[PDB]
Order: C-alpha cells, then structure tokens, then sequence
C-alpha cells in the first residue's frame, strides 16, 4: 500500500513534481522522471527506470510516479527493518543476545503470544548470533 | 593467452613448432640464444623482488602511495601457503625459504618492540616458524643478531626495579625455541647469550614493583634443549680460544637448588614472595631429564615433583596463584620416568589431602545443602566461594591422571589394597557433582575460562579398579542394591537393608568362567564382615553414574510477520 | 580393419582322437592327437575390443553331427541341434 | 597475480577476492610443473 | 599373490551382545585387523568399502570407505584386541591393553554401525609376516585382557566350547564359475535358433569411461569324454563340430579358439 510513508516523503514528492511538472495536469516526459530523482540526492542508472515504466504510454502522471517511489523506498527499508527490531534484544548492540534473557520480552510484546509459540520458536532454530535470527525468522 | 590454451592446441601446435627446429638442425643451421626452478621458489623470488623492496622503498620514506597495499594483500596469502603444505621439508629441501625467513626478519626489526600499522605479521613470522622449528646454516647469524637487543633488554629489568620485544620478539623466540625438539644443529654462542638472559632473570625475579611478565620466565624452558657466568669458568669468559665430555653444566645447581628446593618445601613457603625466582625458573629445572636419559638421578625426579607437591600441599588462599598454575603443562612431563613405586605417604599426600578437601567441601557444601532458610546472602558464602576450591580441585587432578596412566598394570595385578583408598575416597564428584550440587556444578567460570571435562571422568580410568576387588563370585546383590538405590534409601539406610538379602547365590552359568581366574587371583580372605560397604560402595557411586549417562546422556507465515 | 566376420569351426574325431580345425570352410595346417582316455571342455579365449564381441554358435556340417546330441548321452541319436540349459558360459 | 598495487581503495575487490588468491593449494609439488614463458 | 586374509565360518555370526579376541604379530609388516561382514568377498582389499571395518597399525591407518589417520605404528610384540559393542553399536581398539585416542580424542570414532547380518573376526597377512590369532578358548593364555574386559562387562569369544573355532582362507589358484548376471561390465544371453540359423550364445560390453576390461579367459561348462547327409553315414559317424564367429570391430589378433 502507500501508508508506508509517511506525510513528509509525500508532500516532499509532490514539491518535486510540481516543481518539474508541464502544465500543472501532473505530466512529465520519460526525460524528467530522471531528472526528478537526481534533484533529491538518489542517482540509479538506467535500468532502475527502465522497468518501471515498463511496469506502468510516456505519460508519468503523479499516483504513478508515488507508486514508484514507495517501492523504490520499501524494498530497503523491508531489509533493514529487521536489525533495529533486533536492537531491544540483546543490550550491547552487536547481535548477541542471551537465551534467558528471551522468554519474558519476546512472551511480552502485544500480538498475544502464549508461552507455547516462542517454545516452538526457540526450538527449531548461550548466545544466537543476529544473522541466524533473520535466517529462523523469514524461515 | 598462449599458456591458458586447450590441450588441442598445446599438443598440435608444439609439434607444428618442435618439428621446425628440428628442420633448423638438418643443413647445421643452429640458432640458440627437469631441473627443479621450483616455481614455490620462483613465488618466493616473486616475494625476493619484494622482500628485496620492501625497507628499500617503504623505510627509505618510512623512516625518513599505492605501493603499500600489496603488503596488504600477499602477507595475508603467505599465512596459508605455508600452514597449507607444511611438507615440503621432506623432500625437495632448499635453503631458499630459509632466507625468507630472516630477509622478512631483518624488515620486520627496525622497530623490534614498536612498529606500527599491523602486528599480524608477527603471526605470519609464528607460521613461518613452523616451517623451521650439510650446509643447513651459512650467512645468517641470526641467533647472534639475537643476542643484541635481548642483552639490554637485561638491563630494562634494572631500568625499572624495550617493552615489545619481550612480547613481539620474544614471541617467534619462545616459538621457535621450544619448536625445535626434532632437529638440532648446534650451540655456537648461544649459550653465551642464553647465560647472559639466564642468569640475568635467575636474579630479575628479586626486583619488586614491576616484575614485568613471566611469559618469557618459560621462554628459558622452551630454550632448554640446545646442550649442557654463575659459575661458567672454563665454558664463558675463560674460553675464547676455541666441548667433549666436560663433566659440568647445571651442576652449579645440582645438589643445590635440590637442597634449596629441600629447604623451600621444608618452610611453608605459602606466599607469592616464596619461590618467586623458582615459580619462574624452577619449571626449567625439569627439562634437565632430556639429555639425562629419563632421570640417572631417578630419586631426584621422585622427589622434585613431590617436593613440587608440597607446595602444592601448601595450598594457596582465594586468587593467591591465579595465574600461578599454568606451570602444570611441564607438570605433565616430570611423571613420564615417574617411578614412584614409593608413593604410600605421597599417595597419601594426594590422598589425605583430597579428603581433606572432600572434608572442606563437605563443610561448604553441607553449609549450602542444610542452610535453605530463604536468604540469598549465603549465595555469597555458600555459593562464590565453591569456585575458588573447585579451581583448587582441577589442579591435582590433572596429576593424578598420568600418575594412574602408569600404576594400573601392577595395581591391578598381585593384589590391591594399596588404590583402594584412592578408589574409597574418589566420592568426591560423588558427594558433589553428582550429589545435586547445583552449586558445585555451578562451574560456570571454571566450566569456561578454567559437558566431559575432569571430575567423574578420572573415576572412570579407576572406576574399572575399583570394581576389580569387588565381587570375585557372586554379583547379583549389587543390581538388587543398585534398584534399592534408584528408590533413593539415603546411604546407611539401604545397607541395613541389604544386610537381610538371604546371601550371595551362584550356582549355574559363568562363575567357571569368571571366577575360575578370581579364585586363583585373589587369594586374601572371605567372611561376613564385608557384607555391603564394598557392596556399598560401586553401588549408589555407578548409581549415580549412570543417571548421569541415562537421559542426561508452529505459528504461521503471516504471523511471524507480526512478530518480526 | 576388417569389415567381415572370421569364423573358426573345430571338428573332433572321438574314436581316434584326432583333432582338427577349419577356417572358414578352408582346412588349416593344424591337427592334434590325444591319449585314449581323456575329456575335453571347448574353450574360447578373447581380449575384447568391441561392444559386441563373440558367439558360440551349435551347430552341425553337412554330414557330421553337431555337439548337443554328443555331450549327453540321452541323445546320442537325434543329430537336430539342441541348447538345453545346463550350457552355460564361465570366467 | 596482475595489479597488486595499484587500486589502493580498501573496499576495492582486492580486499574481497582476496580468498580468491589462497584458492591454488590444488597444485602439490608442481613447482617444476613447467618452464617460464610469458606474451 | 599378494594377501592370505583370514575368517571365522559363517554360522558363529554374533548379533548381540559384548566379545572381545586379541591379535599378536612377530614381525612389523602390513597387518589388517578388525571386524566383518559375513559376505566377505575376495580378491578385494579389506576396509576400502563398507563390507568390513579394520585397523592397520602399520601406518595408524583405518580403513572403512577409505583410509584415514587413527593411532601410531606398530613395535614387536604388537598385542592388539578389538571391542564390541552392539547395543550402542560402537567398535572400540585396544593396544597393549590400551585404547586409541582419535584425531581430537574420542572412543576410536567407530559409531553408529546397523546389525544388518552379524559381524565375524576377520584378519589379514602380507608378504613374509606371521600372525597368532587368540580366539579365548581358555582364559589364561590371554595375556593382558583383565585390565580390560572384566570391569566392563567383556567375555572372550569362545568363552565356553569343547573345540577349536574352525577357520577359512583365500586359496589364489584360479577356478570356473558360471557368470553372474550382475556383473558390471558383462551381459550374456541366448538367441533362439531358428529355420536359417542353429542357436547360439553372445555377448556384450559397456564400452566407455568409468573402467575397463582385461582378458577374459571364458570357457563353456561341459566334458565331452575321447571313445575309450545320408542317414547312414549320420548315424555310425564319430566326430563333431562346434563353431564360434568373431564379429566386427574383434581383432583376431587378440582371440584363441580351441579346447582345455
């Protein structure tokens, strides 16, 4: 969806459209796609806007080009949303976490899990290195 | 290019260019312009051009660019060629990797005790030392070039009764030293730098404050095994004219460090300012039983160690030898000619001790096992402290083990008795680890920085022994004895029990074929004064044992989602 | 390189002894001769070099009987060829 | 063996295929395996 | 030619239980010691596969699918027993009265072997060494054992019997058999024998990689014993004929026909 960002990137996209935009109908030309990311610091070479034209005639209007962005924003932000998900875990910060320290935050965090789910969690997978929790997480 | 071509083209296209030489040599028209280059050689003359360079373009500006990067990159590859083969000093030898070793040396001087960037090359020098430790030695003197910097670093005890080159270069030196064992050339001047190092740390142990490390302390016993002034009249400074059978070596003290020793075990000697020197010197006192054969002077081996014991037998205070008991490794080298026959009072020595400790064992743990009235204070007295006898505890039994790897042919032979107090009192484990001690098996630091480690597994090289003078007939009774025990009937409370049992019944299969050899082996004595206790004993202690040997021997995609 | 089949036939006179061998159809220089009382087993020796290598073939000339009917002596009569199963090939 | 000193950047492929450079412990003692020749 | 291995007969095939037997060596050659399967097939070396495992303490070498580093040399004397345990399904050797530590230090890292059909003691020889097998028909006359054995539940192997174990060997000298249809690279069948041709015999081959192929000295299974068309010459004729054809791609070079 798009309610992954938040009110700021999105009245930023629009200052950046209708800054380059024709005539004010929300148009711009498969020229000024790439002109309209270079103005904000991300530089992708062609390919990254060859597909998505692609994915949408030569008409870029501006629901199209707030898709765009939000995938080009998600798919690294889906990849990094998970090592500060694993920051309240261990206390130091480099990815060692103790196994008797995990039983009373992670039975605690609100999305109803028993003591039965992180006993079948834990169990299929001393201290767990935070690469294998990504690896036992996405499974 | 040409040398990646394909065997087609490397098979065809040299005999269409063999051929046309061939042709060259009819008509006497010549036109010239195996042996083992070895190209690992040709890959260290690639390194020579660079070990050649090296000092000659970096500490040229260095000690006064793009090129420092390879340094970054082929040290790295030379720590695992070298550690990959570690067989080519087998068959095709060649001293041209010897000179590697200390043209990198010379390049790995200029600050032998400061440096700068990384110290990993140090590490790449231990690899390489490996490799080391006829023509043999030439243009090196490397040992002599040895004997600079150690010599004032002699004096940097004095300068403050140098500071990385007894880490760095006393690394490599220690290493190789006590890597040579195998191969020996010879001791030409080496003793003179090793009397000017020994005898100047067999007095830098008396300057307090900073005593610096006893690292290099042990660095003199990996060195002792070159060959035979505290008393060098006619081998130091009256000897520079030109080494048969000179009847002196070690014997400046050799009735005298053993009667100094003698009078070290005599006093109490429980204090760090005992030994001092001795508890970094006196560990190469050991290394004289080399060349000595396995010890000519068998009562002073028999006695070096016990005297060792005896301050062992001291028995040190809470952190006290801390550090002071990584001298064990040498300890598991004294009893390979250990002819200690004798034993009895230094089996006793190891053994009314250990009940001594069981005793003091038994007084924590009895003070932890009857003192549940809901306090944690005591987690300070009862438990902690536990720690600091059980560090205690994994420091004698890791001299028994190789005192039993020996006493068990003639021990188990003839008769016993003698082990059977061992045997009697090796409940130790028994009345801990495996008594629910908790605390006891609360290792936890000794566990990791000091699973099957000690403890239950030294009764089990004896475990065998201690069920030799059991039954000599009829068993049975003990598996009666081993189920009574599983219903938990306390100790003394199941004997009495086993007391009323009929009596030992053996009248069918086996017995002739197993007692046959018991009634020609044992020959001691039979009544009904054993009735349990020596039934009692491998009883509730295998017991145990084997419990300890039984059993201790979903949420779906879109849901992880959430929890992720 | 030869694209055609060499095929060895030996023939066995068993009251006289005389053994003989014919390359096809064309008689060669050997012979042999035996004791009275001696047993013989026919044997083939080959290093193979193709994907199909030999064949026994039991077969009879135009006037001799063929083996079958001489090895066992239920019929020692009828000269039609025979392959009862206890021929079999050993290494 | 090629550039090894020249790209001084420290995240360059150097420092990465540098494993790539201790993969040729397959050859034994083939020091004398062949002559020298070049282009 | 080269190995004279020996076996116990295959009907004291042990599936249960604890047995021990010692080895003693004179000489310091190539000697195989260890356990096996009960189909034990020769001309093959002992412990390059699954059909037995065996140490050979010449090198401090075991060899189960391959060899691998495990123990040190032998010396004179070379009083070796071998333990089992099938109840945890565990192989255990003993020198001297001593076990073997492993690479890292374990017990002889022999485990988790299946019954399947038993196990046998099994024991080889090279050239010119001599061995002394000690079965335990009595019990003094094995030397060490007490030391191990007794205190862990251990009996010899022939504890109790009226008898010596009898024992087999590989004899060497070449014998015919027929061919087993399972042999990798050779296939053999029957044509019928029709109208236009009598019946014959043929063969085949697996001409590639993988391996290749010696000289097989074959021979047919029969014994036609030495005396001692019109229907009347065919029926008092003494002599007959049998045939063989060579194929294509066969050398006759390389092929002899005749009579053993």
């Amino acid at each position: 969806m798009a309610d992954q960002l938040t009110e700021e990137q999105i009245a930023e996209f629009k200052e950046a459209f209708s800054l380059f935009d024709k005539d004010g109908d929300g148009t711009i030309t498969t020229k000024a796609l790439g002109t309209v990311m270079r103005s904000l610091g991300q530089n992708p070479t062609e390919a990254e806007l060859q597909d998505m034209i692609n994915e949408v005639n030569g008409t870029i209007d501006f629901p199209a080009f707030l898709t765009m962005m939000a995938r080009k924003m998600k798919d690294t932000d889906s990849e990094e949303e998970i090592r500060e998900a694993f920051r309240v875990f261990d206390k130091d910060g480099n990815g060692y976490i103790s196994a008797a320290a995990l039983r009373h935050v992670m039975t605690n965090l609100g999305e109803k899990l028993t003591d039965e789910e992180v006993d079948e969690m834990i169990r299929e997978a001393g201290q767990v290195n935070y690469e294998a929790f990504v690896q036992m997480m996405t499974a | 290019p040409y040398d990646t071509l394909t065997a087609k083209e490397k098979a065809r296209d040299r005999e269409k260019a063999q051929e046309l030489l061939k042709f060259l040599q009819m008509n006497g028209y010549a036109v010239t312009r195996l042996d083992t280059s070895s190209i690992e050689k040709r890959f260290a003359f690639g390194f020579l051009q660079q070990l050649l360079r090296w000092m000659d373009i970096s500490q040229e500006f260095i000690a006064h660019i793009k090129f420092f990067a390879k340094i970054l990159l082929p040290l790295i590859n030379q720590y695992f060629t070298n550690h990959c083969l570690y067989f080519l000093s087998t068959p095709a030898k060649v001293l041209g990797s010897g000179g590697h070793a200390s043209n990198k040396e010379k390049e790995m001087i200029t600050s032998l005790f400061c440096k700068l960037a990384a110290l990993v090359r140090h590490r790449v020098s231990l690899f390489g030392t490996d490799a080391p430790a006829v023509a043999l030695l030439p243009v090196l003197t490397t040992l002599f070039q040895h004997i600079a910097q150690h010599q004032f670093g002699d004096d940097v005890i004095l300068d403050d009764v140098c500071s990385i080159y007894s880490l760095g270069t006393t690394k490599n030196t220690y290493v190789e030293k006590l890597r040579p064992a195998l191969g020996e050339c010879l001791a030409r001047l080496a003793a003179a730098m090793p009397v000017a190092f020994l005898e100047p740390q067999l007095n830098e142990y008396n300057a307090c404050s900073v005593y610096t490390t006893k690292s290099p302390r042990e660095r003199a016993i990996l060195g002792l095994p070159n060959s035979v002034p505290d008393i060098p009249v006619l081998d130091r400074l009256m000897a520079d004219i030109g080494a048969r059978y000179t009847e002196m070596p070690h014997v400046i003290e050799i009735t005298l460090p053993m009667l100094c020793s003698y009078l070290p075990r005599w006093w109490e000697r429980g204090p760090e300012a005992p030994p001092p020197a001795l508890p970094a010197g006196a560990p190469p006192p050991c290394t004289a039983v080399t060349s000595d054969h396995l010890n000519s002077l068998l009562g002073n081996i028999l006695r070096i160690i016990v005297n060792n014991l005896g301050i062992d037998e001291a028995t040190w205070m809470k952190r006290l030898a801390v550090f002071a008991q990584p001298i064990v490794s040498r300890a598991r080298p004294e009893l390979l000619h250990s002819h200690f026959i004798p034993t009895i009072g230094r089996l006793r020595k190891r053994a009314g001790k250990v009940v001594a400790e069981e005793e003091q064992l038994r007084l924590e743990a009895k003070a932890e096992a009857e003192e549940g009235e809901l306090l944690v204070r005591d987690e300070f007295s009862v438990l902690c402290r536990d720690l600091y006898a059980l560090y205690p505890l994994l420091i004698r039994y890791v001299d028994n083990n190789r005192a039993h790897w020996l006493t068990e042919p003639n021990a188990n032979a003839e008769e016993l008795f003698r082990m059977v107090g061992e045997i009697f009192i090796y409940w130790s484990k028994s009345h801990n680890f495996k008594r629910e001690e908790q605390n006891f098996v609360v290792q936890n630091e000794i566990n990791n920085m000091s699973v099957a480690t000690l403890k239950k597994m030294l009764p089990i090289g004896l475990n065998m022994c201690a069920p030799t003078d059991q039954d000599l007939i009829m068993l049975a009774k003990t598996r009666y004895a081993l189920k009574d025990t599983d219903e938990e009937v306390r100790e003394f409370l199941q004997n009495n029990l086993h007391l009323q049992g009929k009596v030992e019944g053996s009248p069918s299969l086996r017995w002739q074929m197993a007692l046959y050899r018991g009634l020609p082996g044992r020959e001691e004595d039979a009544d009904d004064p054993e009735k349990i206790v020596r039934r009692v004993q491998e009883v509730s202690a295998v017991l145990y044992h084997l419990e300890q040997t039984e059993h201790p021997y979903l949420l779906s995609k879109q849901r992880r989602r959430a929890v992720v | 390189i030869s694209h055609t089949d060499l095929v060895i036939g030996c023939l066995v006179d068993l009251a006289t002894g005389l053994m003989t061998f014919t390359a096809n159809g064309k008689e060669s220089n050997t012979f042999f001769q035996v004791e009275p009382n001696t047993k013989l087993f026919p044997a083939v020796f080959v290093l193979p070099t193709h994907q199909n290598v030999i064949q026994f073939e039991l077969g009879k000339q135009k006037n001799i009987m063929p083996l079958s009917a001489a090895m066992f002596l239920s019929e020692r009569k009828n000269p039609a060829p025979q392959c009862p199963p206890r021929l079999e090939v050993q290494m | 063996g090629v550039t090894s000193e020249e790209e001084l950047h420290l995240t360059r492929k150097l420092f990465w295929g540098i494993f790539d450079s201790l993969a040729h412990k397959k050859y034994d003692q083939e020091l004398y395996r062949m002559a020298m020749p070049c282009l | 030619d080269r190995v004279r291995i020996f076996r116990a007969e295959k009907s004291y095939t042990v599936q249960s239980g604890r047995w021990y037997f010692e080895f003693e060596a004179v000489t310091t050659g190539e000697m195989r010691v260890g356990w096996a399967r009960p189909e034990l097939r020769p001309d093959v070396e002992l412990g390059a596969d699954e059909l037995a495992y065996v140490f050979n303490g010449h090198r401090g070498q075991r060899w189960h699918l391959g060899s691998e580093p495990f123990g040190r040399p032998w010396q004179s004397g070379d009083v070796v027993g071998c333990m089992i345990d099938l109840t945890e399904n565990t192989i255990i050797f003993t020198l001297n009265g001593e076990v073997l530590m492993s690479d890292s230090g374990s017990e002889t890292a022999f485990r988790e072997i299946e019954i399947g059909d038993g196990f046998l003691p099994v024991c080889s020889l090279g050239p010119g060494q001599v061995g002394h097998l000690n079965l335990g028909q009595d019990v003094s006359s094995l030397r060490f054992f007490a030391i191990c054995g007794l205190q862990e539940g251990f009996e010899p192997f022939a504890i109790n019997m009226q008898r010596p174990v009898t024992t087999w060997f590989s004899k060497s000298l070449p014998q015919f058999e027929p061919v087993p249809p399972e042999h990798p690279h050779y296939e053999v069948a029957r044509m019928d024998g029709t109208v236009d041709t009598p019946p014959c015999l043929r063969l085949a081959h697996r001409t590639w990689g993988s391996q290749n192929s010696l000289v097989e000295m074959l021979f047919l299974r029969l014994s036609l014993p030495v005396q001692f068309d019109d229907p009347e010459i065919i029926l008092n004729t003494t002599t007959y004929y049998y045939s063989v054809r060579v194929f294509a791609g066969q050398e006759p070079s390389c092929v002899w026909v005749g009579w053993v």
